[PDB]
């Protein structure tokens, strides 16, 4: 009964690192054929509140989106719980996210002194200190961005080609 | 957070454009910055490069033609292009946020930069 088609159907997706939540309050998902990845957990696939976050990855991190993985996704742009309950569902968005130039407005966390914790949203732009001298907010040696842009390009391998993902939590 | 170019499109030689690159979610002031490009089917050339301590570095081809310099009241990094040859036809492409290095050779090392725009053409006609 819940509204999914508003998160699935979105004309735009955001970056991980920014990922999006919308707090709801089933069968034409397994029919779609679109979706590459259909995975749930602690729950038969066949609710107070639903959550359904949505975010862009490269298809060859779509496996971080699960419970005790590792990887700078997982670890630093979107991380599920041990125990989570729920669905990760992801399709190729290449036809919507890639550009003959390349893409570059997805963009992922590349460092972070800590792992997040599990749905933990870090969108923070501190300059981050790679080594023992304090930055202060300026850009330098060993004082770095701590955001990269993904390039995605239609003619990439489908492993670097765009995945939207689509995490549903109970 | 990203970056938008803007300035681009035709110009006769010899003539001038000033191109912009509007930053949200990012501070150009204490940010390393450059302006790349690329002619089609050939390779991608650093063309002017700026730190956080306000030095700029340009590439030979470029240089005595062309000034980087930020702007603060608009948070963008803007390229002033005079004297332009057919040379200078190419897409035109901003990146900012230093990832890896020193900013100081961020021309050579486009992938230095973290954060990057979707480019804005430039055709000079002859
Ligand atoms: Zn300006
Ligand atoms: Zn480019
Ligand atoms: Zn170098």
């Amino acid at each position: 009964l819940c509204p999914f088609g508003e998160v699935f159907n979105a004309t735009r997706f955001a970056s991980v690192y920014a990922w999006n939540r919308k707090r709801i309050s089933y069968s034409v998902l397994y029919n779609s054929a679109s979706f590459s990845t259909f995975k749930c957990y602690g729950v038969s696939p066949t609710f107070t509140n639903v959550y359904a976050d949505s975010f862009v990855i490269r298809g060859d991190e779509v496996r971080q989106i699960a419970p005790g993985q590792t990887g700078k996704i997982a670890d630093y742009n979107y991380k599920l719980p041990d125990d989570f309950t729920g669905c990760v569902i992801a399709w190729n968005s290449n036809n919507l996210d890639s550009k003959v130039g390349g893409n570059y407005n997805y963009l992922y966390r590349l460092f972070r002194k800590s792992n997040l914790k599990p749905f933990e949203r870090d969108i923070s732009t501190e300059i981050y200190q790679a080594g023992s001298t304090p930055c202060n907010g300026v850009e330098g040696f060993n004082c770095y961005f701590p955001l990269q842009s993904y390039g995605f390009q239609p003619t990439n391998g489908v492993g670097y080609q765009p995945y939207r993902v689509v995490v549903l939590s109970f | 957070v990203q970056l938008q170019e803007s300035g681009g499109g035709s110009v006769q030689a010899g003539g001038s454009l000033r191109l912009s690159c509007a930053a949200s979610g990012y501070t150009v002031s204490v940010g390393c910055m450059a302006w790349f490009r690329q002619a089609p089917g050939k390779e991608r050339e650093g063309v002017a490069g700026i730190d956080a301590s306000g030095i700029t570095k340009y590439s030979d081809s470029v240089k005595g033609r062309f000034t980087i310099s930020k702007d603060n009241a608009k948070n963008a990094l803007d390229l002033q292009m005079n004297g332009l040859k057919p040379e200078d036809t190419a897409m035109y492409h901003c990146a900012a946020g230093l990832v890896r290095g020193s900013c100081t050779d961020v021309l050579d090392h486009p992938s230095y930069l973290g954060v990057w725009g979707q480019g804005t053409q430039v055709t000079v006609s002859s």
